């Protein structure tokens, strides 16, 4: 299940 | 914390840092940035979010890494001495994000952008403690994690569209803690297919770059669904 | 380093945290393995490098993202404030690294395998330090990490056979040191030629394992050649 | 031009 990434910006 | 650089510096050097893959800079910029005591803009708060996304997702991955060996072992020390180091340092950075939170971005978070943003962070942050608690505070943070998110969700149903990403975003989020953390499934899918079927139906009142914004976010929560059922 | 937890100990957690791509963790364990006092086995001797490259090649990418941000700009200080601080941090690595290495892991290294390891190890760091030397120690430090793989060099020619996988690694470093740092590109592909040759003839009395070992190191050479010619 | 990788052991 996956949160949202959320790692790039 | 960084208390002799510029605000605008601080930005700036987030930025850079991220362009460099250097994300335990990135956050103590961040940090720095927020400690001077002003408001964070919509994409200053992405990048406070992007910095320690991505410092706690690789601590995350190593506890993972570690917890796994350390439950064959359980079929010297070492394993579990590492473990504990590795999830001493994550609980100290979840401590951190959740006490700039507190002190003080969501009691000066008034529109509803700025304020459901903040309490997803603090309904993730809680998540990721939940994650490796075991102890007599393990309900207790479970249900610090439940009411941050439940009170985003209050305050984005009322205030943002169906389509709003952070909205969508913070849905997706709170089904994994439902699945993943609550131990209730049903409760995931339900929330998901919800959030997807009310976005769904207000996808034509977007232009072509709000309408990729909320559709990519829709698919992760396809993604998930597909996964649970 | 870490003087109060035991040698094997800190030889154990190295591997964990390798497991767990911790590598910061990694190299600080060896360091204070190498500190204990105690030459390295074959395997001590991959965990140190693995860790250190590990650490310093993120680094070095780093500085080579926000050099040429810098040198973009060049056509507010911060740009160069950043690159400097990954910069010294990176120089800060490699002297710990050069530390080690002459207290006391050369002096104590009598085989050809481990002598010939840490002296192309010292040759590797002085030249990630030569990549981003400006000043008047430029030209010092290039001839600190020719000397050293010089002398490695010597050695291996004298006592490892054509297809040893450090003295192929060797060769492969020290002819990237010739292309990229001592302007001598004609060097470096005769380097690489004659290398790859001499193992090709040598390939016929090694085992079905050490052949794959050899022939991927081999591969490498040959990329660089069909990048330089 | 690549040196040996040498980040995996
Ligand atoms: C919690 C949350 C943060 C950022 C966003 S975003 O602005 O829409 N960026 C984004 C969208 C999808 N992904 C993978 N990142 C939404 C929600
Ligand atoms: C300098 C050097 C270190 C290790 C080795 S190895 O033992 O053969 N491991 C290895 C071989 C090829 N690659 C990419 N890693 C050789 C040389
Ligand atoms: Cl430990
Ligand atoms: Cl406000
Ligand atoms: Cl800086
Ligand atoms: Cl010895």
């Amino acid at each position: 299940a996956g949160s949202i990434p959320g790692r790039r910006s | 914390a960084m208390g002799s650089m510029e605000r605008a510096s601080l930005i700036q050097k987030a930025k850079l840092a991220e362009q460099a893959e250097r994300y335990e800079d990135m956050a103590a910029f961040m940090k720095g940035a927020v400690e001077k005591g002003e408001e964070l803009s919509c994409e200053e708060r992405n990048l406070l979010s992007v910095a320690y996304k991505n410092v706690v997702g690789g601590q995350r991955a190593a506890w993972r890494v570690l917890s796994s060996i350390e439950q064959k072992s359980n079929e010297g020390p070492e394993v579990r001495e590492y473990r504990e180091k590795v999830e001493t340092e994550l609980q100290g950075v979840c401590d951190t994000v959740l006490g700039l939170l507190d002190s003080h971005l969501i009691k000066e978070a008034g529109d509803a952008e700025s304020r459901v943003f903040y309490l997803k962070m603090k309904g993730d942050y809680y998540r990721y403690l939940a994650e490796v608690a075991t102890g007599d505070d393990k309900k207790r943070i479970i249900d610090s994690a439940r009411s941050a998110y439940q009170e985003a969700m209050d305050i984005s149903k009322k205030e943002m569209p169906p389509t709003n990403p952070i909205r969508l975003g913070l849905a997706l989020n709170f089904s994994v803690f439902h699945y993943e953390i609550a131990n209730s499934p049903e409760e995931a899918i339900s929330l998901a297919k919800t959030t997807f079927d009310e976005a769904m139906a207000d996808l034509h009142t977007l232009s072509e770059d709000s309408y990729k914004d909320s559709t990519l976010i829709m698919q992760l929560l396809r993604d998930n669904l597909t996964l649970w059922t």
